[PDB]
C-alpha cells in the first residue's frame, strides 16, 4: 500500500518515507490491516479491510 | 589527665571526601525513588517457585564477576552438575551483569542474576530433569 | 618495552617451588598435573576434634597458604572438606560445610585475585583408605584445594 | 520540475546493512591501503583504513 | 614608615635613607624575573604530582565507582539511553522594575534520548591525563642564597596552586557526572510519575534480500520514531503516597 | 634475569600464549611476546577517553583533543 | 604556628570543614582551606559596594566606578 497522509505512522515499520515541505507525507507500507497513528501525542488505531 | 576522642584513623584524601559527599546524595535520591517506585507499583508474585531449591544446590560460593552472562552461568552449571539449555538467538547487543557478593547459595545467586538481567532474559531450572535453561527475549 | 611488564608482579618461580618444597617437607600434600593443582591439608592440624574452631597458631599456616596462592593467576578455586564418621550423616556434612565456609571466608579476606570460589563438604562420604580406625587424626580427615592455573 | 523548482521533497529509504570490509577484517586480512597498528596488553589485531 | 607617617617622613628627610634606597633599587630591579619562572615550574610540578597521586587513588578505589554506577540498569529495553532532565523549585525572575515573574517548578530536557552500543563509565569523565614532565628549563640561576630561597618558596607556592587547580578540575568532573546521573534518575522518577511520555521505537522486518552475489538472511531495521517529552495534560498525573 | 631460575632453565617461548616454557615442565612467569595477557589498569598520555591528541602543530601551548575537548591538564599555564 | 600543639600532632585537613584534625580526636583552631569560615570584617580597595573599580584609562587621577560613582579619597587629589 502506498499512502499519502498529513499524519505519520508509528508502530509497524517503514520502507520508503517521502515528505514534502507542506506536510504531505508518502509512506510505502507492506500488507497490514491494522495501523497506529500518533496524532499530536495521542495514539489511535485504524483498521482497513477490502 | 589527657583527653581524647575515640574514632582515630589513618589520614584521608579530599578527593575521596568529595566522592563520598556526592555519593551520599546519589544514594539518598536512589533510596527515595526506590521507595516511591515500590509504593506505586503493586507486586504480584515471586520467582522462587520458578527457581526452587533442592539438594546439591546448597554448596556455597563467593563470586566477583563483571562480564558476560554465559561464561558465568556455564561455570555455575558445571558446579551444579546440571545440563545446560539455551533458548533464543543471542542478540548483537551483549548483556552484561556485574556481581559483587559474599557467601551466597546458588538459588539466590541465580535469582539475583535473573533480576539484574530483567527484561533481556529469563532463567528456569528443572531439578527433576537436572537441567538449567536460559531464554533470551522474544523481542524485536 | 621496559615500560611494558617483563613478568607478573611479585613472581619468582624459584620462590614458588621453594615454598612448595617446604610445604611438602612439612607434610602438606602438593599435587600437580598439567596446570591443574591440588593441595591437601590434614584437618587435625587446623581444627579441634569434630568441632569448627581454629587454633591461634593456624593463622601462620593460613598466611603461608595465601602467600603461596598469591603467586598464580586463577579464575575458580574449589575447597572440599572430608571428615570421619561420628554421629550421623547430617552432623558430619554440616561440620565439613562450616569448616569449608570459614576457611573460604578467610581466604577471600586475604587479597587473593580469584573470581569464583566454590565451597563444599562431604563428611565421611568418600574414604581414601580401607583403614577407618583412627578418629580425627586419621588421614581421611582432610581439606582439599583445587584449581586450574590460567595460561 | 522547472529550473526555478529549487524545492525538492526529501526521501528516506532503508539504512545501509553493514560494511563489506568488516568481512575481510573478521577473516583476518586487512583491507587494501590500511595501515598497521600496535596492540598491547592482549592478543588482538587492528588496522586503520579510512581513519577508523 | 607611612603608618606613623610624620616620623616616617622625618626619617626619610635624612640623607642616610636617600642612600639606603639606592641599594634597594637593585633589589627591586632584579626581583620580578625569578618569581614568574619559579611559579611556572611549581605550577607544572604540583599539577603533575597531584594528578598522578589522584589517578593512583582513583585506580585504587576503582571498584566501588563501578558498583555505584550501573548505567546498564538505566538503559531501556530497546538499547536506548534515557534522556537527561533538570528541575528547579520556587523560581523567580526580576527582569526590571514594575515586572516580576515567579513560578513553582521548572523542568528542562538537556540531552535527548538516542541509541547506544555500550553503557558509559566513570572513566570517561573522572580519569585525568598524566604525562610526566621531563623538561626543567632554567632562564636564570638564583645567585645569592636569599634569591635561591625565594625561588624555592615561590616554587612551593606554585606547587600548592597547581594542586588546587587539579582539585578544581576533578571537582568539575565530579559535578558533571553527578549532573548526568541525576538527570537519568529524575527521568526514571518522572516516567514513574507519569509526567513524561515514554519513547516509541518501531521495528521493520524483512526476510532474505540481495542479489545473486550478496545476500542477507534477516533484514531487521530498528528506528526510534517518537522521542520522550513532557506532557501538559495535568489531569492524567497520578499522585503518590508513603508509609 | 633468570626466569626459569632454580629450575631446568628456559626451553623456549610459545607465542600462542606469549609464555616461556622452561626445560622442566613448567610455565615461567616472564613474558616474551607483546600479544600476551598483561594487567594494565594505568596508562599515560593526554586526551584519553576522547578522540586522542590532535596531531596539528598549534602555535600556542593550548592542546585540544580530536573530539573538541580541551586538554587543560596538559596545556601550559601562566 | 603550632595548630595541634601540645597534642598528638596534625593528622590531615578535613576539607569538608576546611579544618585540620589533630591526632587526638579534636579539630584544630587553624583552618586549612579557603572555602572555610574566616570571620573578617575589614576589607581593602575602593569603589566598594558598587560596580568595582573601572579599568578604563583616565588622563587625570579621577577614578570612576562601574556604577558611575567616583571614589574621591581613592582618586589623586590636588
Amino acid at each position: 500500500m502506498y499512502v499519502r497522509t498529513n499524519l505519520t505512522i508509528l508502530s509497524p515499520g517503514w520502507l520508503a518515507s517521502m515528505t514534502s515541505a507542506d506536510g504531505t507525507h508518502a509512506y510505502e507500507m507492506q500488507k497490514s490491516p491494522v495501523l497506529l497513528v500518533s496524532w499530536h501525542g495521542k495514539v489511535m488505531q485504524l483498521k482497513v479491510e477490502g | 589527665m589527657k583527653f581524647k576522642k575515640p574514632p582515630i584513623n589513618n589520614p584521608s584524601d579530599d578527593a575521596t571526601i568529595k566522592l563520598a559527599e556526592a555519593a551520599v546524595s546519589v544514594s539518598d535520591s536512589m533510596l527515595e525513588m526506590a521507595k516511591v517506585e515500590k509504593v506505586i507499583t503493586p507486586p504480584s508474585k515471586d520467582n522462587t517457585l520458578t527457581i526452587p531449591n533442592a539438594y546439591n544446590l546448597q554448596a556455597r560460593a563467593s563470586v566477583d564477576w563483571s562480564g558476560p552472562i554465559e561464561e558465568l552461568t556455564a561455570r555455575i552449571a558445571k558446579a551444579a552438575h546440571f545440563r545446560f539449555r539455551v533458548l533464543g538467538k543471542s542478540p548483537s547487543v551483549p548483556v552484561l551483569i556485574s556481581i559483587s557478593t559474599k557467601d551466597e547459595s546458588l538459588a539466590e545467586i541465580l535469582r539475583d542474576i535473573d533480576y539484574q538481567a530483567g527484561k533481556k532474559a529469563s532463567i528456569h531450572v528443572y531439578p527433576n530433569s537436572q537441567v538449567v535453561e536460559l531464554r533470551y527475549a522474544k523481542i524485536y | 618495552v621496559p615500560k611494558l611488564p617483563c613478568r607478573v608482579d611479585g613472581a619468582c618461580d624459584a620462590t614458588i617451588i621453594k615454598m612448595m618444597t617446604d610445604l611438602n617437607k612439612k607434610g602438606i600434600k602438593v599435587a600437580s598435573v598439567g596446570q591443574n593443582y591440588l593441595i591437601s591439608i590434614p584437618a587435625s592440624a587446623l581444627f579441634a576434634d569434630q568441632s569448627p574452631r581454629l587454633n591461634w597458631a593456624s593463622y601462620s599456616l593460613l598466611n603461608e597458604i595465601a602467600a603461596f596462592l598469591k603467586q598464580f593467576r586463577k579464575i575458580a578455586i574449589t575447597v572440599t572438606s572430608y571428615s570421619s564418621k561420628y554421629v550421623s550423616v547430617k552432623r558430619e556434612r554440616a561440620l565439613t560445610l562450616a569448616r569449608s565456609r570459614v576457611v573460604s571466608e578467610y581466604l577471600w579476606s586475604q587479597g587473593v585475585d580469584s573470581r569464583i570460589i566454590f565451597t563444599q563438604g562431604l563428611g565421611s562420604d568418600k574414604p581414601i583408605t580401607s583403614y577407618t580406625l583412627g578418629g580425627d587424626r586419621s588421614p581421611n580427615a582432610r581439606v582439599e584445594i583445587t584449581f586450574r592455573r590460567a595460561v | 520540475y522547472g529550473p526555478n523548482a529549487k524545492s525538492m521533497p526529501t526521501e528516506e529509504g532503508i539504512p545501509p546493512s553493514a560494511n563489506d570490509l568488516l568481512l575481510h577484517v573478521l577473516e583476518g586480512v586487512p583491507p587494501p591501503g590500511s595501515r598497521r597498528l600496535v596492540v598491547s596488553g592482549g592478543d588482538a589485531r587492528a588496522w586503520l583504513s579510512n581513519e577508523k | 614608615g607611612d603608618t606613623g607617617s610624620l616620623a616616617g617622613l622625618q626619617a626619610m628627610a635624612d640623607s642616610k635613607y636617600t642612600r639606603a634606597q639606592k641599594k634597594q633599587k637593585m633589589g627591586k630591579i632584579r626581583e620580578m624575573a625569578l618569581k614568574e619562572t619559579a611559579l611556572s615550574v611549581g605550577a607544572q610540578a604540583g599539577l603533575a604530582w597531584r594528578a598522578k597521586i589522584i589517578d593512583e587513588q582513583l585506580n585504587k578505589q576503582a571498584r566501588n565507582l563501578d558498583a555505584i554506577y550501573d548505567f546498564n540498569s538505566l538503559v531501556l529495553e530497546h538499547n536506548i539511553l534515557p534522556p537527561v532532565l533538570l528541575e528547579g523549585r520556587n523560581t523567580l525572575n526580576l527582569a526590571d522594575a514594575q515586572s516580576i515573574r515567579i513560578s513553582d517548578r521548572t523542568y528542562k530536557v538537556a540531552k535527548q534520548a538516542h541509541f547506544i552500543t555500550t553503557p558509559p563509565t566513570w572513566r570517561q569523565y573522572l580519569w585525568m591525563d598524566y604525562v610526566k614532565p621531563e623538561a626543567p628549563n632554567v632562564t636564570l640561576l638564583p645567585k645569592t642564597k636569599a634569591e635561591k630561597e625565594i625561588w624555592c618558596i615561590y616554587t612551593e607556592r606554585g606547587w600548592k596552586n597547581g594542586i588546587d587547580q587539579a582539585n578544581t578540575i576533578l571537582e568539575e568532573n565530579i559535578a558533571r557526572i553527578k549532573e548526568d546521573f541525576g538527570g537519568m534518575i529524575l527521568y526514571r522518577k518522572l516516567l514513574a510519575m507519569n509526567m513524561v511520555s515514554p519513547p516509541y521505537v518501531s521495528h521493520t522486518d524483512l526476510g532474505v534480500t540481495g542479489d545473486g552475489s550478496e545476500i542477507h538472511i534477516d533484514d531487521r531495521v530498528l528506528r526510534i520514531t517518537a522521542l520522550p517529552e513532557l506532557n501538559v495534560n495535568s489531569a492524567e498525573w497520578r499522585a503518590a503516597v508513603a508509609k | 634475569d633468570g626466569c626459569c631460575s632454580k629450575m631446568g632453565g628456559i626451553n623456549y617461548c610459545d607465542s600462542s600464549a606469549g609464555r616461556l616454557v622452561c626445560n622442566n615442565g613448567f610455565y615461567s612467569t616472564c613474558y616474551c611476546t607483546r600479544h600476551a595477557v598483561m594487567d594494565l589498569q594505568f596508562l599515560m598520555g593526554c586526551c584519553l577517553w576522547h578522540g586522542g591528541v590532535y596531531p596539528q602543530l598549534n602555535s600556542s601551548g593550548l592542546v585540544v583533543c580530536n573530539d573538541g575537548y580541551v586538554s587543560e591538564e596538559c596545556s601550559l599555564q601562566k
